[PDB]
């Protein structure tokens, strides 16, 4: 099963990772049942 | 295909689906046949498993 | 395999018959007997059948009441009785064979006897 | 009660042909519980075929049903004058295994 856990926050800061605490609700389960042992991530990029 | 033809040689749609049996992801379910509420009496309840 | 069928009746109206169909060795305890009116110039109604291993014969909403249907384990031979000669009744009866099983669900009449004609004479 | 109506009542009049004899009923016959039969003038019938398209022994294969559904089809590939005969069909979906009309009487 993979389990993606999700949460939103509105923040105030240049640059740091926030202090104080926050619950991250459950937003999806997948019942996908392959092995994972690598991951990527995926960004967007502007142009003119 | 004709219209005047025999049902051996009339035409048959056919939807063949293939349901796997191990049923670990569970993408598709029945209904599951929910009833009804009775409180106030003691009851054998079983909300969602 | 050979299912001889008993001889034209000389039946007065009003009065019983019982009809002789001869099953072949090992016939009745494997096969169910089943019976066929055939009425003159006429089409194939189907009586009932004979279980000869359990005694049990089921008949037609129609038939019921007006015939009888016995079978003999011993000396294998299969018996049709008619309570009397209504005038209707005429007809040529046939004795067939069946499967009355499970895995073999084709209930067919495999093998067919002569025939027997009864009449209000000869 | 299912009842069963052969619609070709004559259409062999002295047949040379392939025929396309035909048995209906009111409820659709449950997997292929139908049989067919020849009825020799002047003799007991003989089965024909079992299921929907299962031949018989000692009968040839030239005897082939076609149905499923409302079953409904015995056609005589090459026609032989032998085996001219009433041919009558026969149910055992709830029926007490109750038969056609007859198809091919004189
Ligand atoms: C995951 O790895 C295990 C290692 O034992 C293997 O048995 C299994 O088949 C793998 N599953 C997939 C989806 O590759």
């Amino acid at each position: 099963y993979f389990k993606i856990y999700s949460k939103h926050t509105p923040i105030n800061l240049v640059r740091d990772l926030p202090q104080g605490f926050s619950a991250l609700e459950p937003l999806v389960d997948l019942p996908i049942g392959i092995n994972i042992t690598r991951f990527q991530t995926l960004l967007a990029l502007h142009r003119s | 295909f004709q219209p005047t033809n025999g049902v051996g040689y009339q035409p048959y749609r056919v939807v063949v689906l293939s349901f796997e049996l191990l049923h670990a992801p569970a993408t598709v379910c029945g209904p599951k046949k929910s009833t009804n509420l009775v409180k106030n009496k003691c009851v054998n309840f079983n909300f969602n498993g | 395999v050979q299912l001889v069928q008993s001889g034209a009746e000389v039946k007065k109206p009003g009065s019983s018959v019982k009809v002789s169909c001869k099953a072949s060795g090992g016939t009745f305890n494997t096969y169910a007997i089943n019976w066929v009116r055939q009425a003159p110039g006429q089409g194939l109604e189907w009586m009932g059948r004979i279980i000869p291993m359990f005694g049990i014969a089921n008949y037609a909403q129609k038939f019921q009441g007006t015939v009888t249907f016995t079978a003999d384990k011993s000396t294998s031979t299969a018996y049709m009785e008619l309570s009397s000669l209504r005038y209707e009744d005429t007809a040529v009866y046939y004795c067939a064979r069946s499967a009355y099983y499970s895995e073999s669900s084709g209930y067919y009449l495999d093998y067919w006897g002569q025939g027997t004609l009864v009449t209000v004479s000869s | 009660e299912i009842v069963l109506t052969q619609s070709p009542g004559t259409l062999s009049l002295s047949p040379g042909e392939r025929a396309t004899l035909s048995c209906r009923a009111s409820q659709s016959v449950s997997g292929s519980y139908l049989a067919w039969y020849q009825q020799k003038p002047g003799q007991a019938p003989s089965l024909l075929i079992y299921g929907a398209s299962s031949r018989a022994t000692g009968i040839p294969d030239r005897f082939s049903g076609s149905g499923s559904g409302t079953d409904f089809t015995l056609t005589i590939s090459r026609l032989e004058p032998e085996d001219f005969a009433v041919y009558y069909c026969q149910q055992y979906v709830n029926s007490p295994r109750t038969f056609g009309q007859g198809t091919k009487l004189e």
